[PDB]
């Protein structure tokens, strides 16, 4: 019990938080 | 008063509106009713700032167009 | 071809580089519009991920969804970069290098 | 090169993102690996992404989607007044599809195509808000009819659907014969299909000194392809037809994107149709009928969506009566009528797809209604009040402001009819307040909830409609600038 | 006494339009509609209320002349629904509502005709 | 610093707080409406406390922006004459709370919705100074009206009377909407304190005013429209029903005040003797039409009718006493027309019958009600004494000073007043007892007995000492009556 | 204290100001009376 | 159901079923208050705004008629419903409504046993 | 009847979870689109329950 082991999901997880990252940067930088 | 808390209380409202509608208990999701508060607030600021630059850009256009009916004669 | 790229309204800011190239106004992307070419990509893949589990399509979904994000980041990217480069757009930071 | 494509630039992605989506929903719908999937939702929810994306857009690059417009001048022209109705459109479009997506579940109706058809037809319909010409209104007009046809006897298998699919077909080609023969014999009586070419030899001069039977003519048949498009009276043979039998989500779709993008092109037709003897007394007779027919018509009616397409008639006549006009004010309220008519519609065919998971179709279903849900009962009488123009909600701004505009242009019997048709169609909606506020059946109906999206945009539209007259200023200043925008 | 069901228990010989006879099972003061919805010959999702404003002729079953003259007849609209909501614009006069007819104990044998039925959905 | 922004927003809250309680909780709903109600009423009070009952100007005014160019926008204030209405708008929805206090189980939340939305919807409606939001809270009112005639009836036949009530509005409302059009157009403006000083044609002042008095004569009953007003109000909740003759009943009796008297000089004095000649014969014949009536709700309605026909030959006939006169009729009306119905509903919610033919003989038993009901006859009996007779005595006055044939007519009305009320009163409680039909009864308890304490406190105190009602508004009479003119 | 000291002085300082009540009443009206013409003006525009 | 009805047991608005009621293949009218030990068999049928007392029998094809009060181990009249107390029915299946939501907000959706679950699997094995 | 409750009342977790999902997906037939499609969609034998027990 250490890994996802879901190749499939990590990178709609990533794809999601690089979103919510990119939102607040976008209301702050701008 | 202050294009804010009119914004957060409204956006609040519609999230229970919108939650109750469907027959269910009010306060289902706290995360979506605070998120629908913040995203009420942002609405009604930028519907503020909307309002005053639509004013400014219709003065100086109506100006040009009563200033056009002026070279009549 | 005949082409004449003119505003009627015209650009309210210094108007430096009238007609910008396709790779130059792709090499002028600052911080701010990489960070709106991502993030629109990835609430488009986000959208795709969620959207496709009831029909069983997991993953081609979401890679449809981030090709139509992709695109549209990437257009929104070029067009805030090349009305920035025309000059309709508040600068303050391409009058600084040129 | 490119540059020039700045302009055009949102319609290209909406294009390719449609081509997109339908490359998808046909590969993925008939592979054996995922054993046919619905892929209805997927789609769905993918074009609403794409429809926001393309909204977002066109709205930032505000400044844009000007230069190059020498270029672009002979296809399209885009003004200020172009970008106001086009991101109210799109806004419409993405309404309606987040409306129609429960639909596609309990209905179980899992054709991605409706999806794909629905985007073609609101790319159809940005070009015809910006067609500055004879030739584009008429290919973009054509474009979004085709669509409407299909999708109006999507459902195969019924019998209402299809029949009245072949009578919009069969309507909307008679009207498109018309519309083209006008232009063709406006164009070979002028010379000119361009508006600027065609607002620039017959604006100074229309009945004056002497008359030209051919021109005259193909304005008159214009002006009626343009009122069978919106389905005023006497030019509404088939329309509460087409809305029984068209499936619920189409007919949501099909009252509200095509009038305004319809009002646009009448509204663009005006800048050179200035006999202000053959456009404005067509269209005030055409009102004044409309009007009449729509409040005497949707008494009689015992179903629900006949009675919301006599209602969408009437409503018509009211929004003819500020273009009757031909002022700043009258084009002013006209905007302002269209636009409180696509929320207040929006809303009442959230309130019947919501109601659709039962299968409501007289108005005698929804009888009490007041005590099973009394939130719902509440909205959905906030909005036939809306439609009433009842004072303290919005529905009567707009109706207001019409009126006022109508007594600007001196036209008393206008406001007598409206008067009278407005106290007859505020009888016949309170009627249905009364079949399920008032009298409790014996017999009872209940309504399964909805689901998030109706739910959500019901929410949003309520409290618009409401709280709408205490602060009017933006919209009011926004189509001031709009119908200013239309002529400098 | 013991108020059995059975009293108000009214039988009729509903006919479909296949020509099978079939014994159905009514109750003595409710419509003659609900009667033919237990057997499910007549959708029931159709049909859900008892009301005459929500009614298009898709209630409509067709009379024996013996069975006409014990029954009211049509007051006002019973007739326009049929006159209204019919392939053609006249009357039979040998057909009802089912929906308006209300099911007396005398009323027993009655032979009813259920047409074709016609597309209800939208 | 109590401004009119929180008299009208309490309400709001108090509406805003009860929409997300849950239905259980019927002990909080209860509660908490009637605190709104009741901090309402006290927030009204302190405002008669700093009136400055001493310019002609208006007093305490919030401008709201309501038009891109300010053209129209929300108004406030008070002058000297919806300060009283104000104040006893605000003290009549406590009465409601409190009457349908004891069945609020089944009436449920929604019940107290209506009416508070109701109270800041005729609150907003007097302090309106601005012509076309006057026009807007003028008919808002429909609404709540409407369903509270509706959804909580007495009888099934409710269908049909809030269709009247309802449909009459509507027309008289289009009416005047389109002579508040032609005025915005011709004028530029709809702001009150502008419009009162603009020079208009005679040709045109008449159409207005005949526009104007197209839905003003439905408001106050008139010969030719008072059907819907019977009707539409023996058919409603006593909760409710006691509004439409408290305060849905002065708004065009006072909009003749607001926006008819000072506005159209010239076309009040052309059509002076065709009011008189309505409202002489409508207190004749609304009066008549009372004594063969068998309803009890029926008959204190059309004494309401009578009260204010009578109050409106005072009203046009323009003098500083006449219209002083008739806004003490106005409030004595609304106090004693209120109690009246009240009244007639305590009985009803006992029995529920409706008919003076069942009741007889109710001095026997409940003797309190009886003292109650005698005392609040006589105030409707017009005895000197009462705030009423304060009330017509003044408007008798103004009309015997200008015209002396309408002032006997009128008269003719309070020695009408006699024939019904009276025979009622002794119909009803001091006739013989029948124990066939009212097999029991009870007597008034501690709720209906504390209802009628204000009741009686404002009658003895307005009909004993009228001054201080007649010391704050003398200013803006003198003002309303000397306009136009100058001598 | 007594009553008279507890509500004279409460009342006086509610009254709020008779005298610049009348004076903002005037620049009101003359204001507003200013862009009733305005107003007027701005309907006067044809629609070419 | 002996009666030749269809057999589904159907219940109408504001019907109060009581204690210990065992309904089978029945058929209640709305604002129909029954009592404790009832005993509702196949086909019987109870028409609206009656009350059925508490330990009331009835035989399978035994109606109840219109507003009207029984009970006892038979179908057996007692008496007939005056009108004050027959629209006490509504009111008491709406409180019971009131209470039943009271004790509907005490626990949230979506337990947390499933915490408890794995508690407890950590203790031995996987 | 008693064995399908025998059989309902004892099922894995990770197959209860199986026969909801399926229920749901089968929950409504469409047969527009399948009769498009050239396919044909039948319930799983796992919901389907045995004769004996149907009237
Ligand atoms: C739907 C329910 C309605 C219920 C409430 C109705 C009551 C509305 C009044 C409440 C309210 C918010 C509106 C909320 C809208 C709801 C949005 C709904 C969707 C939300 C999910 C409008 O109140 C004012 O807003 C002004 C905006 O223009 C307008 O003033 C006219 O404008 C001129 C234009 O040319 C006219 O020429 C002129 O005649 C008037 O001056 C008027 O509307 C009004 O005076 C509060 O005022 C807010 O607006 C402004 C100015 O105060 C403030 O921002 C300012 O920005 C800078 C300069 O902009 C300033 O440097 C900065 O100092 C300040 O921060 C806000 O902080 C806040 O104060
Ligand atoms: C005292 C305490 C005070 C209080 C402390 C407060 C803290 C505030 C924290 C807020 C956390 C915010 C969370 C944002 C939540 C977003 C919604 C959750 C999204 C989500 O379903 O999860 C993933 C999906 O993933 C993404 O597709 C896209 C999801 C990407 C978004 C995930 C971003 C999470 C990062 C959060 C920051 C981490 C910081 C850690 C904080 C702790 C540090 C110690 C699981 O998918 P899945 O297929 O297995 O299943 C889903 C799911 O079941 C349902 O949506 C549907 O039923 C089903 O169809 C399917 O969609
Ligand atoms: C560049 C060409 C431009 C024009 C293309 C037009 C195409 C239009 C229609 C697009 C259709 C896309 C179809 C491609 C998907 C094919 C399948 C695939 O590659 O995904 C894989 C694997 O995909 C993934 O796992 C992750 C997807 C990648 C997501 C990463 C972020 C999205 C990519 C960024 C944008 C894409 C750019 C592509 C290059 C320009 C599927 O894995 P599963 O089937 O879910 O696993 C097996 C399931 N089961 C166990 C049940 C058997
Ligand atoms: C011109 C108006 C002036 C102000 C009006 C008040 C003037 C007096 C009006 C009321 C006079 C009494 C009429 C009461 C109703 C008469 C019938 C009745 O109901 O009788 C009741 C009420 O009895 C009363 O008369 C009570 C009288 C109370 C009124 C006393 C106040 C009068 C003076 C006040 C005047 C104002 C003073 C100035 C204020 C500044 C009970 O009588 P019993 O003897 O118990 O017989 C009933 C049978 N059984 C026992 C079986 C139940
Ligand atoms: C702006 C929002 C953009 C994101 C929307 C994602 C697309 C949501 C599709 C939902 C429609 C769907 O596929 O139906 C499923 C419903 O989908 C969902 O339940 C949630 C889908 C994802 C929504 C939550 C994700 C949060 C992310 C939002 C943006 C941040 C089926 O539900 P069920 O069969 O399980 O119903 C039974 C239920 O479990 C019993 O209670
Ligand atoms: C003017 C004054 C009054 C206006 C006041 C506005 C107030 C500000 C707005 C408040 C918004 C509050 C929102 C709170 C956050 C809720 C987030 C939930 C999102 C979500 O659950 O995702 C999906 C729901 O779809 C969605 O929720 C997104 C689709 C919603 C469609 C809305 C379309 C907007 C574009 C058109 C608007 C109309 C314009 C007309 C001019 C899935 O839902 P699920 O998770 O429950 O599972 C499936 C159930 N089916
Ligand atoms: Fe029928």
């Amino acid at each position: 019990p250490k890994v996802s082991e879901d190749k499939n999901r990590n990178y709609a997880v990533v794809a999601g938080v690089v979103a919510i990252v990119g939102s607040i940067g976008w209301y702050l930088k701008a | 008063i202050s294009a804010t808390m009119v914004g957060a209380l409204l956006g609040l409202g519609t999230q229970m509106y919108s939650n109750a509608l469907r027959k269910l208990p009010y306060m289902r999701h706290p995360w979506e009713h605070v998120v629908g508060m913040g995203l009420g607030a942002v609405f009604a600021n930028q519907l503020v700032k909307w309002d005053v630059k639509l004013k400014e850009d219709l003065d100086v256009m109506l100006a040009k167009a009563r200033a056009a009916n002026e070279r009549r004669y | 071809m005949n082409t004449d790229i003119t505003a009627l309204e015209k650009a309210q800011y210094p108007v430096v580089d009238r007609n910008p190239a396709f790779t130059k106004v792709v090499g002028n992307f600052s911080t701010l519009d990489y960070l709106r070419f991502s993030t629109i990509t990835g609430i488009s893949v986000t959208v795709g991920y969620l959207s496709g589990i009831k029909p069983g399509i997991k993953g081609p979904s979401m890679v449809t969804g981030g090709l139509i994000g992709l695109m549209g980041g990437f257009m929104y990217a070029y067009q805030n970069s090349a009305g920035r480069l025309m000059g309709f757009f508040p600068n303050d930071g391409e009058v600084a290098s040129y | 090169m490119f540059n020039l494509f700045l302009a055009v630039f949102p319609e290209i992605f909406i294009i390719n993102a449609t081509f997109i989506l339908l490359i998808h929903g046909v590969v993925f719908s008939t592979s054996k690996k995922y054993d046919y999937p619905p892929l209805a939702s997927n789609v769905g929810w993918l074009g609403l992404l794409s429809v926001l994306i393309t909204l977002l857009l066109l709205a930032a690059g505000a400044p844009l989607l000007t230069i190059a417009h020498l270029f672009w001048n002979n296809l399209f022209r885009r003004d200020n007044f172009t970008y106001f109705c086009q991101i109210f459109l799109l806004l419409s479009t993405a309404g309606t599809i987040s409306m129609c997506f429960d639909f596609f579940d309990q209905e179980r109706f899992d054709a991605f195509e409706f999806i794909v058809l629905i985007l073609l037809s609101t790319c159809g319909m940005l070009f015809m808000i910006s067609a500055y010409d004879l030739i584009a209104m008429y290919l973009a007009i054509e474009l979004q009819s085709l669509c409407f046809y299909v999708i109006a006897a999507s459902k195969r298998k019924s019998e209402f659907s299809t029949e009245a699919g072949l009578k919009y077909l069969i309507l909307g080609a008679f009207s498109s014969g018309i519309l083209l023969f006008g232009c063709s014999m406006i164009y070979g009586s002028t010379g000119a299909t361009h508006f600027d070419q065609l607002a620039k030899i017959l604006t100074g001069y229309e009945i004056t000194g002497a008359r030209s039977s051919g021109i005259f003519m193909g304005i008159l048949f214009i002006a009626v392809g343009f009122l069978f498009k919106i389905t005023a009276v006497p030019f509404h043979m088939w329309a509460p037809d087409i809305y029984e039998g068209s499936p619920t989500p189409v007919t949501a779709f099909l009252s509200i994107a095509p009038k305004i993008s319809i009002f646009a092109n009448i509204l663009r037709v005006f800048i050179y149709g200035s006999y202000g003897a053959t456009l404005q007394q067509i269209f005030f007779f055409c009102s004044i009928a409309s009007m009449i027919l729509g409040a005497l018509a949707a008494m009689a009616q015992t179903k629900v969506k006949r009675l919301l397409a006599y209602s969408s008639i009437g409503h018509v006549g009211y929004i003819c009566i500020g273009f009757s006009c031909g002022t700043i004010e009258g084009i002013q309220s006209l905007l302002i009528g269209i636009f409180i008519y696509a929320l207040m519609t929006m809303d009442a065919f959230a309130i019947v797809l919501a109601l659709r998971q039962t299968r409501v179709k007289y108005i005698a279903d929804l009888g009490a209604l007041a005590k099973t849900n009394p939130i719902l009962a509440i909205t959905f009488s906030i909005t036939m009040f809306s439609y009433a123009g009842i004072p303290p909600l919005a529905g009567f701004c707009s109706k207001f402001y019409l009126f006022f505009a109508a007594l600007g242009c001196g036209a008393y019997f206008l406001a007598l009819v409206g008067v009278v048709t407005s106290v007859i169609g505020c009888f016949y909606y309170i009627r249905l307040v009364k079949r399920m506020f008032f009298d409790t059946p014996r017999t009872w109906i209940l309504y399964e909830p909805m689901d998030r999206n109706k739910s959500l945009l019901l929410a949003m539209t309520s409290f618009f409609i409401t709280l709408f007259l205490l602060y009017p200023s933006p919209l009011f200043s926004v189509t001031h600038q709009m119908a200013l925008s239309l002529y400098l | 006494g013991s108020k059995k069901v059975s009293d108000r228990i009214v039988k009729l010989s509903a006919i479909d339009p296949d020509g099978y006879k079939q014994d159905i099972i009514g109750l003595s003061g409710q419509t003659l509609l609900r009667a033919l919805t237990h057997t499910g010959l007549i959708d029931p999702a159709s049909h859900r209320l008892d009301d005459i404003e929500a009614c298009s002729a898709e209630c409509e079953v067709q009379i024996a002349e013996e069975w006409l003259e014990k029954l009211p007849p049509r007051t006002y609209d019973e007739e326009y629904v049929l006159k209204r909501s019919s392939r053609s614009r006249i009357l039979n006069k040998h057909s009802r509502l089912g929906c308006q007819v209300v099911l007396t104990q005398e009323l027993q044998g009655m032979v009813v005709a259920v047409p074709e039925a016609k597309p209800w959905d939208i | 610093y109590f401004n009119l922004s929180g008299l009208i927003l309490c309400p709001v809250l108090g509406s805003i707080i009860l929409l997300f309680i849950p239905n259980s909780r019927i002990r909080l709903i209860r509660l908490i409406g009637l605190c709104a109600s009741l901090i309402t009423f006290l927030y009204s009070l302190v405002l008669w406390i700093q009136f400055d009952s001493s310019t002609a100007k208006f007093q305490f005014v919030e401008s709201l922006r309501w038009l891109p160019y300010e053209n129209i926008n929300f108004y406030l204030g008070i002058d000297g004459i919806s300060l009283f209405f104000v104040i006893l708008t605000t003290f009549l929805i406590p009465i409601c709370i409190l009457v349908g206090w004891s069945g609020m189980r089944s009436y449920g939340k929604e019940y107290i919705i209506a009416f508070l939305i109701c109270e800041f919807l005729m609150i907003a409606v007097f302090c309106m100074l601005d012509l076309l939001l006057f026009y807007v809270f003028f008919e808002s009112v429909l609404i709540p009206m409407f369903i509270i005639i509706g959804v909580w009836g007495s009888r099934q036949r409710k269908i049909k009377a809030a269709y009247q009530f309802f449909l009459y509005t509507l027309l008289g409302s289009l009416f005047m909407l389109l002579a508040i059009l032609l005025i915005l157009f011709q004028t530029g403006t709809t702001d009150l304190q502008i419009l009162l000083t603009t020079e208009f044609s005679e040709r045109r002042q008449i159409f207005l005013w005949i526009a104007f008095f197209a839905s003003f004569a439905v408001k106050v009953p008139m010969v030719p429209v008072h059907i819907w007003l019977p009707e539409a109000h023996v058919e409603a909740p006593t909760a409710g029903s006691v509004i439409l003759a408290g305060i849905l009943l002065k708004f065009g009796t006072y909009g003749f005040l607001r926006f008819s008297i000072p506005m159209f000089p010239e076309a009040t004095l052309c059509f002076t003797p065709f009011i008189y000649t309505l409202s002489a014969i409508a207190i004749i014949y609304t009066s008549l039409t009372t004594l063969r009536q068998i309803d009890l709700k029926k008959i204190i309605a059309y004494s309401s009718v009578a009260h204010m026909n009578l109050v409106t030959i005072g009203m046009f006939s323009l003098n500083i006493q006449g219209i002083g006169g008739s806004i003490l009729l106005m409030l004595s009306h609304g106090l004693v027309s209120s109690a009246l119905f009240l009244c007639v509903g305590v009985l009803y919610d006992r029995h529920k019958t409706r008919l003076v033919r069942y009741y007889g003989g109710l001095v026997s038993t409940m003797p309190n009600f009886s003292t109650i009901f005698f005392f609040f006859t006589l105030a409707n009996m017009s005895l000197p004494g009462t705030s009423s007779f304060i009330g017509e005595f003044l408007i008798l006055v103004g009309a015997f000073q200008r015209n002396s044939l309408v002032a006997t007519l009128a008269a003719l009305g309070m020695i009408l007043g006699a024939a019904y009320s009276l025979w009622l009163y002794n119909r009803v409680v001091s006739g013989n007892l029948k124990p066939d039909f009212l097999h029991k009864f009870s007597d008034l308890n501690g709720r209906e007995v504390f209802i009628f304490i204000p009741f009686l406190v404002g009658l003895v105190w307005m009909g004993v000492y009228p001054k201080v009602f007649l010391d704050c508004m003398h200013t803006s009479v003198s003002n309303l009556v000397q306009h136009g003119k100058f001598h | 204290g007594f009553i008279m000291e507890f509500a004279e002085n409460l009342v006086l300082r509610l009254m709020e100001n008779p005298e610049e009540r009348d004076r903002k009443a005037r620049e009101h009206i003359y204001e507003m009376h200013e862009r009733c013409k305005k107003i007027k003006e701005m309907w006067a525009l044809p629609i070419r | 159901s002996p009666t030749g009805l269809p057999a589904q047991t159907l219940i109408d608005r504001y019907v109060t079923v009581g204690a210990y009621s065992l309904l089978r293949s029945c058929t209640i009218e709305p604002e129909c208050i029954i009592g404790q030990h009832s005993i509702l068999m196949e086909g019987s049928l109870v028409e609206t705004r009656s009350i059925l007392e508490a330990g009331s029998v009835l035989p399978p094809g035994r109606r109840i008629p219109s507003g009207e009060l029984w009970g006892g181990n038979p179908a057996r009249f007692i008496r007939t419903l005056t009108n004050e107390e027959t629209l006490e029915i509504p009111k008491l299946a709406v409180a019971i409504n009131h209470l039943s939501g009271d004790y509907f907000s005490e626990f949230l959706p979506y337990s947390t046993i499933y915490l408890e679950v794995e508690k407890f699997k950590k203790s031995l094995g996987i | 009847l008693a064995q399908i409750h025998a059989s309902e009342n004892s099922k894995s977790f990770e197959q209860i979870e199986v026969e909801r999902a399926l229920r749901k997906k089968y929950a409504r037939k469409d047969e527009d689109y399948d009769s498009m499609l050239g396919i044909t969609r039948e319930t799983p034998p796992e919901l389907i329950l045995p004769d004996n027990v149907l009237p």
